[PDB]
């Protein structure tokens, strides 16, 4: 029934099944580490092959046992999409067709204050460094997994 | 297959001393059908069921080219030479069926997914003849590619003769050169990073100035990785101008110097050439 | 349509009618400049050349809603005069301009001659 | 071999265990749940100690349990990197160069040779309040879950 | 709106703009995407069919 | 990179009967666009920074085609199938990111100077899957040819084969066919002309009429220049339908007949199926 | 050789605004002349000499593309690159001289019927230099294809490595993979469905999972069509890890099975990771 590399789950039971089954030498295992089935494919990025178990070449094997998975992400900017302003702005722009510069004042002060606007981007949330992460989790529950390991 | 129409060119005689609307409304004619072949060509011709290659989801252009997919149906007419194809017969075994072509016209056809098997073999009618094959070409090769090229075509007869690849594998080779024994009489080559390859094998041709004094030699070897070491097997031996049944005409030595198989390659005799060429390697990548 | 303009100023007064009613519009970029002899603009052929303070706009014919010309600078030539060169003459295959005794040609087919990035542009 | 809170899975089966089985007093258990090794190193932050049972000063117990994640998640500023246009354009400016209308342009002609600008911090997707979400969870499959109470 | 100045400065600076919402991240196309996926391991699971 | 758009096909219900300049302004706004793709295609993108393929030095179409070079910067993007690339690593080694493909769906990409190099590697991400390749790829390959072929696409799923080939070499076999042996029981076949090769190395298979002889040796030859000769290594030896273990199912004879490099194929069988096909090649150039 | 220009766009800011006909009469200049290098690529240029390219007749696509056939007297001049030709030197040998290219051109050449000999050479200069070639490239192979590729372009330094290849054959390679060996220490692989090769040859690597034991040997088969069986020559042994001058690190046996060769791969070891790779096969077709 519990063959070596079964995987036992009580959820109430903290203590080692051999202590509650009076059986086996149990291990805990996969913590804070979800269950999915290892996929037999060589095809999957995730569940083909073993990040764990790697070659001389260090090439992972075909085997269950590949570990890995975030909790949480934070945004970096080649993940965001294309975006722009929700309004028009007056665009630096060197063939444009919207000309300015042209007029004194200066000294002469006498010569009245039009706005002096300069030439470079305005960024955009320049003080989350990285910003704040968003979290991997989906909903779950905390569960004692027992690993016989004989 | 969307068929195209060859070139069609507007007239500017028309124009500004002409009725504008009229001779533009034949030039579009020309102009979205023009464009078609071109689109059609490196994109899929099943974009023409779609917006008619229109839109985002339109035929785009691929530098590689497209290789157009479609019905036996279709392939069940002769095909045109020049064109790119691929289908996979899986499905079933199919003929593609090619017009009689001329003296270099061209047919490219793949199988992506290599579904091609003995159960799914491929046939070809280019009309009249096809060089080297019979009546018409069975393909059972999966991941294979079909060119054809027609190198007769004369009055009646399209001679095709055939090529075929293996659209995929490592086809290279990472040493191959010619150089002159030194007047130190020998040299380190490297032959490729040591990492690159578990097996190779390369062929030496070490040559006098003259030409009188070749010597040659069957180089058979097995990178030794933990040792970062070179085993060699050396036999078939042949020469020309060897004056003795030892070693002779050059020397043969191997080595792995600066993460590259090096191959130390030493001639008793100055202004040896020799022309080091690896023909095949072999490497070890993962299970399956 | 008759087209009024300021000699300096890239503003445009549109004249459609016999003078009536007029419009005017910004519809150059840059100081449409300071000819002598009141002769802004020569057409050769297709295309009205008309001189800029700094440039030259290109000849090629909105909301107000009957057609004008829209020009574009067929580049900036001037070379070494810049401003001033009081006249403008575009022959077919050939601008010419001149202050002073030099004066100074472009072939205008499709421009002969492009610049590149050694600075400005 | 199922000691009581042993977690039990039959793929296609709705029944109460005890009905195919004979034994035991079943629960469902874990819908819309995944399990979890919980984990004895209490840094685990969910999977070590228990959200659920909390002591008296709502410290969770070190237990099986603990519980959280959320299906999917709707993206917010304090996640968003450092970003900017794509272009140069003005910012006010201060400095720079911008122009008042030298012939100081009076009535009609009105709207031509005039621009009308205003300044402020422009915005982007201004009427993504919230935006739209993106999905939490990652492939699974639906599974009749009990626990066995007894 | 522009003076021109007046002809004859040694300030005839001038730059010519256009007018539109200023695009970001238009490089990204789309954009890289992000992983789902919070911590696992893999393992062989098995239904029992009969 | 110059994007490209797929496509876009001009309306002629317009025109004539419609506002002429409008439909047309649209229209050039396609058919500029819709010969960018064409000339970005076959010619550097690079030329739009140019006159945007405008003029002389504008954006040409290469019958070859055009392997389009760029920063890695766009490649930080992943970067479209169907195009040809050119980029030299010795920079740096890259990262390649590809799209997730469709079956069919190529990559091409090329280091010209073969500045490619451990010290300049190339890594790759095809999404989801290049098969045979966990992970990212890796080229170290100087004058290398990237070709990446999506061999599945599915839903999710984009399998990418791989192909990768010297850029250069000499990739050609002399001589390579079939026959059958004479009612003489041998023949004489120009091999190449007989200056082609210093070394050559070829497969002869003599089969039966009924299938049930059939000869094959393993043919090592080194060409004797000065001499005009060809000198022979043959081992391996294997046989099936072979009455003698000695010559047995046919012979093997050489020569250098008419400029030609010349087997003689003897067989004392009638009705023997001999194929000769020539694997591998040497032949001594300068040196460097 | 019809002459191309490059891209050539029509102003959208004409039309609606402008003298429409003008502006078009200059449009379809560009137009009519974009058009010509695409179908002049992809189609014979001397279908210019006919209706220009139009009719049906005219210049056509193909997605494979069209090497230009042409006079002498036109490759008499240094001729562009990024172009595909097929000339047969039959006539006579002939010189294609090539212009200094760039970093990443090529030049693709053919001759269809394969004429080119000793007593139909050709001649290639590719400007200042063209790399391995001192001087002007001759090339006397026929069905051979011409592929320059300018290596490096720099200043005034045209470097054109070359590559070259026959234009047809059966270039494919029935079996290449990898795999490791079982817990049972073999397995069974089908090579080719049985009938595809009189002979192979092949290449298997056993290697340990920590690659210290590392298998090599020579493998010559000859398929057996009568019995259905292969034979086999093992030679040139070669092993890195082999604890036992007998058979060690791993055993290979073959057989038919499944209309397949099948190599059987029998290790006593477990864990040991054997690439299959068969680097070259024959068969036997038709005589001539």
């Amino acid at each position: 029934i519990y063959p070596i590399g079964t995987i036992y789950e009580n959820a109430v039971n903290p203590n080692n099944p051999v202590t509650y089954m009076g059986f086996g030498s149990w291990k805990l295992f996969g913590q804070g580490k979800v269950l999915v089935g290892w996929n037999e494919d060589i095809s999957d990025p995730n569940f083909a092959l073993n990040n764990n178990d790697l070659d001389s070449g260090g090439n992972p094997s075909h085997t269950a046992g590949g570990t890995g998975g975030s909790t949480s992400v934070t945004l970096e900017n080649a993940n965001l999409p294309a975006t722009e302003t929700d309004e028009e702005v007056l665009i630096v722009d060197e063939n444009g067709s919207v000309i300015v510069g042209g007029c004194q004042y200066d000294p002469d002060e006498s010569g009245p204050i039009y706005t002096k606007y300069r030439e470079a981007k305005a960024s955009t949330n320049s003080t989350h460094t990285p910003p704040t992460s968003i979290t991997n989790i989906q909903p779950y529950i905390t569960v004692y997994r027992w690993i016989r390991i004989a | 297959m969307f068929i195209q129409e060859p070139k069609k060119l507007i007239d500017t005689g028309e124009i500004g001393n002409a009725s504008t609307g009229d001779i533009l409304f034949d030039g579009g004619n020309k102009i979205n059908s023009d464009f078609n072949a071109i689109y059609n060509a490196f994109g899929d011709q099943r974009k023409m069921a779609v917006a008619n290659g229109t839109g985002a989801d339109g035929q785009i252009i691929h530098a590689t080219g497209y290789y157009q997919k479609h019905s036996i149906t279709e392939y069940a007419t002769p095909v045109k030479v020049g064109t790119r194809h691929d289908i996979d017969t899986s499905t079933v075994g199919v003929k593609v069926i090619i017009e009689r072509g001329e003296l270099g016209d061209c047919v490219e056809f793949i199988n992506s997914n290599g579904s091609i098997s003995v159960t799914n073999p491929l046939t070809i009618q280019a009309i009249d003849s096809i060089k080297g094959v019979s009546g018409n070409l069975v393909v059972t090769s999966p991941y294979s590619k079909v060119t054809l090229r027609c190198i007769s075509s004369d009055n009646s007869t399209s001679v095709w003769n055939y090529s075929i690849e293996s659209m995929f594998g490592q086809k290279e080779s990472p040493a191959e050169g010619t150089w002159n024994i030194s007047t130190s009489g020998s040299v380190d080559i490297p032959l490729f990073h040591r990492t690159e390859y578990n097996m190779a094998k390369l062929l030496v041709t070490c040559q006098s100035v003259d030409g009188r004094k070749i010597k040659t030699a069957e180089i058979n070897i097995l990178v030794d990785t933990v040792n970062s070491e070179v085993i060699s097997s050396e036999y078939a031996v042949m020469r020309v101008g060897n004056e003795t049944e030892e070693d002779e005409i050059a020397n043969i030595a191997f080595s792995i110097k600066e993460n590259y198989v090096t191959a130390t390659i030493s001639s008793s005799t100055v202004g040896m050439r020799a022309a080091v060429k690896v023909i095949a390697t072999q490497k070890i990548g993962v299970a399956q | 349509i008759l087209y009024l303009f300021e000699r300096y100023q890239p503003v445009v007064k549109v004249s459609n009618d016999k003078g009536q009613t007029w419009k005017a519009v910004k519809l150059f970029n840059d100081r449409v400049g300071y000819p002598l002899s009141k002769t802004v603009y020569y057409q050769s052929a297709n295309t009205t050349y008309v001189l800029g303070y700094d440039k030259i706009f290109y000849g090629r014919k909105l909301h107000l809603g009957f057609d004008v010309e829209i020009f574009a600078t067929y580049a900036t030539l001037p070379a070494n005069v810049y401003r001033i060169a009081e006249a403008i003459t575009c022959t077919d295959d050939y601008i010419y301009v001149v202050a002073r005794d030099k004066v100074r040609y472009i072939k205008t087919s499709n421009a002969l001659i492009d610049f590149d990035p050694l600075s400005p542009t």
